[PDB]
């Protein structure tokens, strides 16, 4: 169940640097 | 049913494409430890990151989502295909 | 491609290697995933992502 938040990248600071990835390329 | 080898070849498929997956994640994240470790060495002395490395690091971190929603669902398909 | 010589490599597998290969290539999922949130959790507080302000 979480197990999968590990496997599929999911834990918070991933989503984070997703986030700034996002920001520092120009996309949405 | 379409098998191949006497598998159905729907399964087979599927981790064709989670061995793949995870072949690509590798690399991707060997890359990303390496250019964490230049980069806390450049921190360490205040030696300012490059905008190319920026740039090579921020296009690691989106294949990596994409990788990852890819990888979802064909992890899931595989663990419903496990019926054994 | 090298996609396909995969899938007929995993068809010629008897069952029991089959299922070692998607029990190995679902502990490597979980493994790579370790890695992957470690680094991330360190490339934030090292701020390699923040905009260029000076």
């Amino acid at each position: 169940s979480a197990w999968k938040t590990v496997a599929c990248g999911g834990t918070r600071d991933q989503l984070f640097m997703q986030e700034k990835a996002r920001q520092l390329l120009g996309r949405l | 049913m379409e098998t191949l080898g006497g598998f159905p070849v729907e399964f087979l498929i599927q981790v064709t494409r989670l061995s793949k997956i995870l072949m690509i994640k590798k690399e991707h994240i060997k890359k990303l430890r390496e250019m964490n470790t230049e980069a806390e060495k450049l921190k360490s002395y205040s030696m300012p990151i490059s905008i190319e490395f920026q740039r090579r690091y921020a296009t690691i971190v989106l294949e990596l989502e994409q990788l990852n929603k890819d990888l979802n669902k064909v992890l899931h398909k595989v663990q419903q295909y496990c019926y054994e | 491609r090298d996609d396909i010589d995969m899938l007929k490599e995993l068809g010629s597998l008897t069952t029991a290697n089959l299922m070692e290969k998607v029990r190995g290539l679902q502990n490597l999922a979980y493994q790579l995933g370790l890695d992957e949130s470690r680094e991330m959790t360190r490339g934030k507080f090292l701020n390699i992502l923040e905009k260029p302000k000076k």
